[PDB]
């Protein structure tokens, strides 16, 4: 039955999700915000822990990033069926801002909103040798991807 | 997984037992076509999956061959149906 533990742990893995968001105009608590990079790696240890880093960067009109997010994580994780069960244990944030169009209080709650969704367990699907889909029960989903 | 729709020759895949989905079509249509104006032959996807839809938020997964599977990513769109198509 560990088979899926054999995949997650046989691995570094590493993401990008771009956020493009135009429903800008019903949340100023988020400031001028167009879209969200971020670039994610993280590994699961057979320990039944795991790491991960993750970069998030934040843009309003500029094709340069605003503000750039360092939130670095570990945590307990476990396998029940298809479903990867993570509980984080310390949530680091550092920030860097070169901008006005956002306030430490909307980098806040951004950091807030990546940690709400970093907290969640999620379905794994294996999509291939390289790659495999994480889906939350809110339905939304990020897809992994491994070197070697 | 199950189909959705197929765009360019990518074929767009949805979950099992996933929610409907048909709602937000003319915008993964034209988001998976101005993906494709960057991304040809062996950068084309050879598979899209869908999933969000509930509480207005549409992800769109793109899957490049296994050769070259490190170009992944994923698109998420955080806008109504109506203003989707705008954001693409």
């Amino acid at each position: 039955d560990f088979k899926l533990e054999q995949v997650l742990t046989s691995r570094e893995w590493q993401s990008k999700m771009v956020s493009l968001i135009k429903t800008n105009s019903n949340r100023p608590a988020m400031g001028p915000l167009s879209r969200v990079d971020v670039t994610s790696n993280v590994k699961y240890l057979p320990n039944g822990t795991y790491l991960r880093v993750s970069i998030v960067k934040l843009f309003s009109d500029d094709n340069s990033a605003e503000s750039v997010i360092n939130i670095s994580e570990f945590g307990e994780w476990d396998i029940s069926d298809n479903y990867l069960l993570v509980t984080p244990v310390e949530f680091k944030d550092i920030s860097s801002n070169q901008s006005k169009d956002f306030t430490d209080e909307q980098l806040q709650l951004i950091t807030q909103l990546f940690k709400m969704d970093a907290q969640q367990s999620r379905r794994v699907d294996i999509v291939n040798e390289r790659t495999i889909l994480f889906t939350s029960l809110s339905h939304g989903s990020t897809v992994l991807f491994s070197n070697s | 997984f199950k189909p959705l729709t197929v765009v360019d020759g990518v074929a767009v895949n949805m979950p099992n037992n996933h929610p409907d989905l048909s709602n937000w079509l003319p915008s993964i249509e034209l988001c998976v076509k101005k993906y494709n104006e960057k991304h040809t032959g062996g950068l084309k996807p050879i598979e899209v999956i869908a999933t969000g839809g509930q509480n207005n938020q549409l992800t769109l997964n793109y899957i490049h061959s296994p050769e070259v599977s490190g170009e992944n990513i994923t698109l998420r769109i955080v806008a109504n149906p109506n203003d989707a198509i705008k954001v693409c």
